[PDB]
């Protein structure tokens, strides 16, 4: 097993579910942005 | 991470002001109130010079340029999009470099040290604060300091040193100069007699402080020391601001005429035939 | 989601507040700054003009 | 206050140091005699001499006296050989180069012929120098550095006085042997090609000028703050590491984020100085020789500030209004 | 003059080859400055996991005078120091530390030295290079005030004793050292203070940065005609750590 | 278990609790604030 | 892929997610600064026209 | 075997192979923004 | 190719994956901006005027 | 429990708790302060 | 030619990579910059003359 | 046998092919991508 | 003669093959600029002006 | 014996007999490009 961080195998397992979880919140709150600033003014 | 010898250093206390509110470090930054207020000023200084560029239409970094206001406004504050904005980055940037000072004093006690670069630091904020704040207030206008950009504020420069027509027949300029190349004289030969000193020829033992006095006395006949030279350094150096300082805060409140006739003193002594 | 918490886990509360105590207040002002510097949404102005 | 350790409080004098040697037999050439100054034995120390006499030292004194002299003996005959008016208008005048009209040839002693004999003894005086500089190190069993930061500035020099004219073809590109007469040279030269402000090669030795000066106040002002743990022997801390070492890199590993060594500050200083002259002579050979006019130059390249508002004293204010009438 | 293409003449071309060379003089100036202090660690003692943007660079070796043999750098830091009174105030890193007994005697945070030679440094002859003024020859002093028999006030304002002797560097004519035999009342012995640390005046001497009770304290040297290095970094630690450590008042914050 | 700071699993989610309970007051606050001025004078 | 958990055994989330933090802010200002140079995108300077 | 790094074989084999998922992931997204780009803007 | 991971013990994975970090958003940068400059392939100068 | 400055879960309850009256005596001298103001020379 | 493999005996592979990355990168870049210099060889202006 | 780097002939001989095998990918794709752009606007 | 291989006992083997390698590429790219400086032997104008 | 590098003759012999096939090669690829270049546009 390899790890230069110290960390585990499931600890970044751990770690990532909730890394993953945050950027996909994120992802869908820029999507609906970016929906109604399309519906106000179009860029295509 | 930290450095091998370093952890031992790493004790809690010797601040101005805070305590234990800002005692610590961010990576290899040491944080305290000074270090607060510092990030304060200067990104909020850096967001407003961006901001105004946009607002300018370019964001090509040669050509960005923040200029203070006309003459007519004297020293009011100005329209924000007609030189206003010069003024409010002016007194950031003010902020931001006595919070840097501050700053190196609190790291200074920390460590034990004397505060010798704090001090030195004082001498260059001095000499902008003489150019953007002491020379137009006794010029009366804000509109006399130079323009916030990279290749703008060297027009400010050459317009300035030709509106006394011959500006190197300035003494105190002539003083500066002189200052400033002996300055970069000294650095180099200090560097080049440690490094061979510290450098030998493959094959051949290091040498000692009684070498570098012996080729020196050879060279010119004159050894100034291994503690005087950081001295003579130091000296030269805060010399060059400050008569810098000097020669820009002379030319506009005290003189008005072009600068070679000031030489008609000479000129004219009586004890000449 | 749910486990959003073990965040202060990973960061000490002390350095973080202090980051965004910062952080809150020079967005504050920029903000104002910028709305100070329009035709539009500039208050003093509009107040003085209204008159 | 704490001592600040500018000025010595006391001063102590022993016997006089002749100087180390070697095989090489350094003391054959060395002067007997030599002095102590105690008003600069407060600022460093206070011995005078000896000094180290050979081929190279004298030829150069003899060859820069020469020229000295026949700068002086000319502006002195230049005025009617009255020394009165020759001390009232010493710093207008100058021992001028030739005319444009002579080319690269020979020009008579009136006009440029001394200019050139000068020139060639001061030449001469200055690589002898340089010899002597490069043999004492060679001599002491030390490196080069010396030498080669020289070399440099002759560089510098040799392209302001001897390379450009030849590249040009007239000994009129000179500079003339005067003191207001030079500084009307350089403003000359910079009207002449455009703006020598928005030649990038004059930039980047303003960089490495103002570098210089900042890097030693820096380093002057550190070493004086650790003094107090005898930082000034930076020799045996290169050799030994010690707290003064250590305190010294980390305040500024504490302040702007890395640090050096106590070995490794020289040659950032070393470097900073040396790259002044070489930056400043390359953008001196380029000018008249690839561009005549640098602003120009700024416009192609498309780095030249544009204005808006308008030029003239009537787009802002009156002549009554500036006069109070 | 002609362009090879659009605008590219020698002066595009030699900004060019500069800004190629400044860059490969840069990565050769930050590599040479990583020789001492490396690599680094965490606050626990454990080798960190990030090391930075440059790689480290090759061993170099010196030559040392009167047989003392080779340096080669990058290498084992043979300086640290071994146990540490030192304690941690948080479970991370980037906090302080706090003495665990008396930082003043322990050698911590201010008053920190490391651990040098247990040799005198030489001089070129390779004699030990600093020596009693009563044991130089035709030595004297020749301009300001001769401070040897003066009393000595300490930071408090307590007189502890007088000057004795000065210690002076041969080779370079400079004084380094100032020796005091201390009062019955506040020790016993001789100790030594820096140049640097002190300040002449026409009836006394005075030293601010340590009060009377802390004089007995000193590092004291093994032999009354030459000190090591090792000593003389323990010597002015001492009196370094007392700009923060002798009073209360100098640790809390002023405001 | 994985802890940089030495807290435990009870101790931190007392202290996001705290946070999230300051984060919406917070921005309760500030969305009474913009609706005021865009009836106040709309940027739409 | 199911085993890009493993980015975490060669970087500290600690240094990262600071990065990230600063990275995401600069380009999120950067872009609304970029729009407001322009004449269609402008909101301000439309709210303007449109009174 | 030679190893600068200080890791093994599978160490290697296993890094690269995830390295190349990464890959492959980057440019199948790259490839589909192009072909809309194209769709919208021809160039050749 | 099929001993393309023996890469990996040459290079040190860290200093690796920082620097093609960095390259690859500089890259991208780059080449949106050199779109931006011409005049077929500017879309805020194309909404602007099909509008 | 968790505690960084050295004082108990009772003894920060009873500061609060001046801390809060004190916040609130300056608000309420400032927002008489605004309304005089307001009724001067109004904004808005 | 079946001895080329002893240059590896000479120079460190793990300098040689880099520099051969840098070198390889700049040349790339210098040669699609100069083909858009031109005026038959540059494809933005010739996809904007097609249209 | 002569080495400055430290390595030995197999281990030398094993780099080589896997340098040159990525050589040969490397100017494969070149010269398709050559072919293609003298098709598309021949030069000579 | 056939005694060339002796010049490897004066040189090392290393910086030769540096400098060699450094000379080759700048003539092989100062050759190439020299043609294109030149109007009979430019290929990019030249395939301009024929179609 | 004289020897300012510290190889010996035999591995001099053998670096140079691989240095000349290089050069060799090298040289022959020019020989090429000159004689396509030729045919294409004479400069005799
Ligand atoms: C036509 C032009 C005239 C002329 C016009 C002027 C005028 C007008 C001026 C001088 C000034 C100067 N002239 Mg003159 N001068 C001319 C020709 C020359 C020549 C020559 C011919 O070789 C020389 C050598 C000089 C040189 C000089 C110096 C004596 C002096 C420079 C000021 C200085 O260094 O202050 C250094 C101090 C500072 C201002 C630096 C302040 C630094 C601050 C505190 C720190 C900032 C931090 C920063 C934001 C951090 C960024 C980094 C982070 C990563 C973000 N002049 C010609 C003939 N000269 C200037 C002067 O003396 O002004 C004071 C000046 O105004
Ligand atoms: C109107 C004036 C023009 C201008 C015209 C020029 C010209 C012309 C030149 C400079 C040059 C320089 N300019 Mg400019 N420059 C201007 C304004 C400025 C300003 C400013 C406004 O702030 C600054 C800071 C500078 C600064 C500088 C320096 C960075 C640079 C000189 C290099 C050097 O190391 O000098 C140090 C000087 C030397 C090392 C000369 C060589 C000395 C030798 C070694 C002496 C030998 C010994 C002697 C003969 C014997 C003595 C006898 C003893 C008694 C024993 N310029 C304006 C725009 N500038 C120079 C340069 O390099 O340009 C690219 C140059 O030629
Ligand atoms: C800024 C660096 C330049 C330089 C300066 C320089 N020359 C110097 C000194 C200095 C700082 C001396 O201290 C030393 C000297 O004694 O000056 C009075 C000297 C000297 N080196 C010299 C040679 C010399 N160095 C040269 C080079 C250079 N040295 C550099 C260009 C050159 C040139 C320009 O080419 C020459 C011609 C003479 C100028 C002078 C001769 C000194 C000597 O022969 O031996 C040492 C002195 C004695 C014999 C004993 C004392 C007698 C002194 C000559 C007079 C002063 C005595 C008085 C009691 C003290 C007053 C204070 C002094 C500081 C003036
Ligand atoms: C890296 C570039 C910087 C630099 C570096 C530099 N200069 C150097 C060196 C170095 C590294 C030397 O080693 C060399 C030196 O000797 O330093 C002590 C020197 C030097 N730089 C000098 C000058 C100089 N450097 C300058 C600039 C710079 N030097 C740059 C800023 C400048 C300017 C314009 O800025 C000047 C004017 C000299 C002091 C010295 C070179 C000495 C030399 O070559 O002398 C030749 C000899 C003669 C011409 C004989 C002159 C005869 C005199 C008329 C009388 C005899 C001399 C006497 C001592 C003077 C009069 C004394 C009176 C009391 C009588
Ligand atoms: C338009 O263009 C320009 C560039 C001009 C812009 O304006 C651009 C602007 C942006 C890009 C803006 C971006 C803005 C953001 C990303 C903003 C983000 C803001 C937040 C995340 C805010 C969070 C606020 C959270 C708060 C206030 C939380 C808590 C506060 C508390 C007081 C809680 C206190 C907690 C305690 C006491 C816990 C104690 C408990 C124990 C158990 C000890
Ligand atoms: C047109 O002319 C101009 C000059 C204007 C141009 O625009 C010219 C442009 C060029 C010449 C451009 C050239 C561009 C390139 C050569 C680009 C090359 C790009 C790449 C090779 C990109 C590769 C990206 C690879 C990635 C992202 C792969 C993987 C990433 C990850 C897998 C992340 C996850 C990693 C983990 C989990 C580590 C696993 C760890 C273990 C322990 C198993
Ligand atoms: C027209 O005129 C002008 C001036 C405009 C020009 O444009 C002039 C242009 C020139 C003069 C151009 C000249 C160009 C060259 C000389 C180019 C040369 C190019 C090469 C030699 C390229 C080589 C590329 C090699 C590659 C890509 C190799 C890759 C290898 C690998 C991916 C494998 C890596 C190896 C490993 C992992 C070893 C295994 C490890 C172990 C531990 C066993
Ligand atoms: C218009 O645009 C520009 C930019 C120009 C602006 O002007 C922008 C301005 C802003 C963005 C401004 C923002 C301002 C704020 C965020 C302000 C916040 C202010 C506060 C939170 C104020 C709090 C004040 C609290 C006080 C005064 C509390 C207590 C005071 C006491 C005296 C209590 C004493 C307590 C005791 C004795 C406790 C002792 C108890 C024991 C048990 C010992
Ligand atoms: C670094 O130091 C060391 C010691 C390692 C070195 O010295 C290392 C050196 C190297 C690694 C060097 C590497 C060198 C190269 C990779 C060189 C490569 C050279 C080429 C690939 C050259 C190609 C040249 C092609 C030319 C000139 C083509 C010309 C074509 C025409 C003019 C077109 C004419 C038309 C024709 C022939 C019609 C064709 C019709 C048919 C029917 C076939
Ligand atoms: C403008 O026009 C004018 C005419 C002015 C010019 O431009 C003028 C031009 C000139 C005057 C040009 C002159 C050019 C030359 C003199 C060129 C000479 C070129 C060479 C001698 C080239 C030699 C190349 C040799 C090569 C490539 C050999 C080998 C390369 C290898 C990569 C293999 C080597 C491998 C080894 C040694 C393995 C080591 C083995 C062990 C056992 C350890
Ligand atoms: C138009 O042209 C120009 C140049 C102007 C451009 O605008 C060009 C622009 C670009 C090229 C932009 C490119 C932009 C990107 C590549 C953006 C990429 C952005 C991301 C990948 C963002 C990811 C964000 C992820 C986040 C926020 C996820 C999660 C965060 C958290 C979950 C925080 C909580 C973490 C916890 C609790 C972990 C602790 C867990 C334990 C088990 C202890
Ligand atoms: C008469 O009274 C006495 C006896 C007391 C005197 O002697 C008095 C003397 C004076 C008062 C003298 C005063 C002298 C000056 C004020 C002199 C000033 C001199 C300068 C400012 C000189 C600057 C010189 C040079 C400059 C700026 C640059 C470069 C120059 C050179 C590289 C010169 C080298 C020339 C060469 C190589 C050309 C040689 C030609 C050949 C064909 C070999
Ligand atoms: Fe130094």
């Amino acid at each position: 097993d390899l790890s230069f961080t110290g960390l585990t195998d499931e600890q970044a397992q751990e770690l990532h579910s909730v890394y993953m979880s945050g950027l996909w919140l994120f992802s869908a709150v820029a999507v609906v942005a970016h929906l109604a600033t399309f519906i106000w003014r179009p860029w295509f | 991470a930290l450095l091998s010898f370093e952890r031992k250093y790493r004790v809690r206390g010797g601040t101005l002001i805070g305590g234990d509110l800002f005692d610590f470090w961010v990576g290899p930054f040491y944080v305290g109130f000074f270090g607060v207020t510092t990030a304060f000023f200067a990104l909020l200084g850096t967001i407003l010079i961006f901001w105004g560029a946009s607002q300018q239409g370019t964001f090509n970094p040669w050509l960005i340029n923040i200029a203070p206001p006309d003459l007519s406004y004297g020293l009011g504050m100005a329209p924000l999009m007609e030189g206003g904005l010069w003024q409010i980055i002016t007194i950031c940037a003010i902020g931001a470099f006595v919070s840097w000072a501050l700053r190196e004093v609190e790291i200074c006690r920390k460590l034990g040290m004397g505060y010798h670069v704090p001090f030195a630091f004082s001498v260059a904020i001095f000499a902008y604060v003489t150019l953007v704040v002491f020379r137009p207030l006794l010029m009366g206008a804000w509109g006399h300091g130079f323009p916030y950009g990279i290749w703008s504020h060297l027009d400010w420069v050459s317009n300035t040193g030709y509106a006394y027509l011959h500006f190197h027949y300035n003494p105190a300029h002539m003083l500066a100069v002189t200052f400033f190349f002996t300055t970069t004289l000294a650095l180099a030969l200090h560097g080049a007699l440690v490094l061979s000193a510290a450098n030998p020829p493959k094959g051949e033992e290091v040498k000692g402080p009684d070498n570098e006095d012996t080729f020196f006395r050879d060279f010119i006949g004159y050894s100034i020391g291994t503690l005087g030279i950081h001295r003579v350094g130091l000296l030269l150096a805060l010399n060059a601001g400050f008569w810098s300082a000097v020669c820009i805060i002379i030319s506009g409140p005290v003189w008005t005429k072009g600068w070679p006739e000031w030489w008609n003193w000479w000129l004219e002594m009586p004890i000449w035939p | 989601m749910s486990k959003f918490y073990k965040i202060w886990l990973i960061f000490d509360p002390r350095r973080v507040f202090v980051a965004q105590g910062v952080f809150l207040f020079l967005l504050a002002a920029m903000i104002h700054l910028v709305l100070l510097s329009t035709e539009h949404f500039n208050w003093f102005e509009l107040a003085a003009a209204n008159a | 206050p704490e001592y600040q350790n500018i000025f010595t409080q006391v001063q102590v004098q022993g016997p006089a140091e002749l100087g180390v040697d070697n095989e090489n037999n350094l003391t054959e050439e060395r002067t007997t005699g030599t002095g102590f100054s105690q008003l600069i034995g407060w600022i460093g120390n206070a011995q005078l001499g000896p000094i180290y006499l050979g081929w190279f030292g004298i030829i150069s004194l003899v060859t820069g006296t020469l020229w000295f002299n026949i700068v002086g003996f000319n502006m002195l005959s230049q005025v009617g050989y009255s020394i009165p008016e020759f001390i009232r208008q010493l710093f207008w005048l100058a021992l001028e180069p030739p005319s444009p009209e002579y080319g690269l040839r020979m020009p008579p002693l009136d006009d440029g012929g001394w200019f050139i004999i000068a020139s060639f003894f001061l030449l001469v005086s200055v690589i002898s120098w340089w010899l002597r500089t490069y043999q004492l190190a060679e001599m002491h069993k030390m490196g080069k550095h010396v030498a080669w930061a020289f070399a440099a500035a002759i560089w510098l020099f040799l392209v302001l006085g001897l390379f450009r004219p030849i590249l040009m073809g007239s000994w009129s590109e000179a500079v003339p042997y005067g003191i207001f007469p030079h500084l009307d040279w350089t403003t000359a030269f910079s009207i002449r090609y455009g703006n020598l402000y928005y030649n990038p090669f004059h930039a980047l030795s303003i960089v490495f000028l103002y570098g210089s000066v900042l890097l030693f106040a820096m380093h002057g002002a550190t070493i004086l703050a650790v003094t107090r743990f005898g930082g000034d022997r930076e020799l045996e801390q290169i050799y030994d590491r010690g707290t003064a070492s250590e305190r010294a890199g980390l305040f500024w590993r504490w302040t702007m984020g890395f640090n050096a060594t106590m070995e490794g500050i020289h040659r950032w200083a070393w470097w900073f100085a040396v790259l002044t002259p070489i930056t400043g002579g390359i953008g001196i050979l380029l000018t008249g020789t690839v561009v005549d006019n640098w602003f120009l130059w700024a416009v192609e390249h498309n780095f030249a500030p544009d204005y808006t508002q308008d030029y003239g004293y009537e787009a802002y204010t009156t002549y009554d209004g500036f006069l109070g009438r | 003059e002609e362009t090879f293409f659009g605008n590219f003449d020698l002066a595009s071309l030699s900004l060019w080859l500069f800004y190629g060379f400044f860059a490969l003089l840069i990565y050769y100036l930050q590599t040479e400055n990583m020789r001492e202090g490396y690599p680094l660690e965490d606050e626990d003692g454990n080798t960190a996991a990030n090391q930075g943007p440059f790689p480290l660079p090759k061993e170099k070796t010196f030559k040392l005078q009167h047989g003392r043999g080779e340096l080669t750098l990058p290498g084992e830091d043979v300086q640290r120091r071994d146990n540490l009174a030192l304690r941690k105030t948080a479970h991370g890193n980037g906090f302080p530390m706090e003495p665990t007994g008396d930082p003043m005697l322990d050698g911590v945070g201010p008053a920190s030295w490391s651990k040098r030679r247990d040799v005198p440094e030489l001089d070129a002859h390779g004699h030990p290079k600093i020596v009693p003024m009563s044991a130089a020859e035709g030595f004297g002093v020749s301009a300001g005030t001769d401070p040897r028999g003066l009393p000595v006030m300490a930071g408090d304002g307590e007189i502890v004793g007088l000057v004795s002797d000065m210690w002076i560097d041969e080779a370079e004519q400079l004084v380094r050292y100032l020796e005091l035999e201390l009062d019955p009342e506040w020790g016993d012995g001789k100790r030594l203070v820096q140049r640097q640390m002190v300040r002449i005046k026409s009836d006394r001497v005075k030293v601010r940065s340590i009060y009377g009770k802390h004089f007995k304290n000193v590092p004291k040297t093994k032999s009354p005609n030459q000190v090591t290095l090792l000593e003389e970094d323990k010597i002015m630690a001492y009196y370094a750590g007392g700009t923060l450590y002798a009073d209360e008042s100098r640790l809390e914050p002023q405001l």
